[PDB]
């Protein structure tokens, strides 16, 4: 999941 | 974790029913006694996720491993500035339909979410909890719905006690995340 | 702000000092009164990691440390979880003043190797409460022998005065930073 | 951090 403050890795994103 | 491991965070003032909602969802159980949450906690649940098209066409189920995080309401806004908080993929934001102040505080909660989450516009589902207490109800449904429309977020009136709309609200949040994520 | 987010998990019997070890490490503070941890908790600290240079060579990376605290009374229960298999390294504690907590170290390690992301995860063994020398009951040679049999570092620490807390945590950090891919 | 039962994403691995 891409964000302006952080990219969350999903076990894609 | 089989197809995807998805993590949600439940927020709201103390007493609104965060712990009871997650417990009703994972175990179908409810406790009347108030044991306030100290620190954090979490429950995990394997569920099947079925994508829905704009027409309603349903795709084949995908196995989701849900990790549902529970927060202490008494440490209101304590550390939204942690890397933990920035790893929440979505938020189940609760208020208590019998407590008008918890509802008036929803705007501040949304403000704090947008300032501290991984994204400036994270996925949110608003739950008006304790809908089973009709005689004690004080929040006006029209105003909760107006507020939801203003921020563009789904709204459900839920009961942790009898389970009404708990699956639906969590499933809608899951739907927002699955729709939004990038896959390989 | 940071170059690596690193997540560690403290483990061990109730009472050995997990909460106090993390609190002394992140905040330099310590509380005498025992309040058992319910559920789970965490603390975070931004540190600088300078690598073990070969021949003596510098290259300091900003680490965001996330230190998870477990409920010792829940015992072996949340070993089942995806959460647990996301822990990169283990700080395994016993109480220098409690033989039983030391005798339980074997099964903790066994449980760890059975449920972690690896059958041989990084572990640092801590004999906590070294400041209570008059109440000590675990002999250093036995503890050192046990660590040697398993090949894991051993430190005697005190959450009360801080002795060896940072050394033990930086040792775990070092193991992970050398095992991780693309560093 | 690559393991025999799971791979941890490090915000390498
Ligand atoms: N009737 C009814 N009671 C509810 C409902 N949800 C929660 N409660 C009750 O309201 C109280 C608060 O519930 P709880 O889940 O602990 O709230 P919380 O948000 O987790 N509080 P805290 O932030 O302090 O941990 C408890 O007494 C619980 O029984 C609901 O939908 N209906
Ligand atoms: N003197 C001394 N007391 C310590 C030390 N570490 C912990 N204690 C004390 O021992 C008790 C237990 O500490 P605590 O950190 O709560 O243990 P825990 O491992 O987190 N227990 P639990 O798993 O139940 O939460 C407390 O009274 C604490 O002050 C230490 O290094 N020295
Ligand atoms: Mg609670
Ligand atoms: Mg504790």
């Amino acid at each position: 999941l891409v964000g302006s403050r952080h990219t969350i890795a999903i076990n894609x994103r | 974790d089989y197809d995807y491991l998805i993590k949600f965070l439940a927020l709201g003032d103390s007493g609104v029913g965060k712990t009871s909602v997650l417990y009703q969802y994972t175990d179908g159980k409810f406790n009347s006694k108030f044991i306030t949450t100290v620190g954090i906690d979490f429950r995990e649940k394997r569920v099947v996720y079925r994508a829905s098209g704009p027409d309603g066409a349903t795709g084949r189920g995908q196995r989701i491993h849900l990790q549902l995080w529970d927060t202490a309401g008494l440490e209101r806004f304590r550390s939204l500035t942690t890397a933990f908080f920035r790893d929440a993929m979505g938020f189940l934001l609760l208020f208590d339909l019998t407590n008008e102040q918890s509802f008036l505080n929803v705007r501040n909660w949304i403000s704090q979410l947008q300032m501290h989450a991984y994204s400036e516009n994270p996925d949110i589902v608003l739950c008006g909890n304790k809908s089973d207490l009709e005689d004690q109800r004080v929040v006006k449904e029209e105003e909760a719905i107006a507020l939801a429309e203003k921020y563009g977020i789904p709204y459900f009136e839920t009961s942790a006690a009898n389970g009404t709309n708990i699956s639906q609200a969590i499933e809608m949040l899951l739907d927002l995340i699955m729709k939004r994520m990038e896959r390989s």
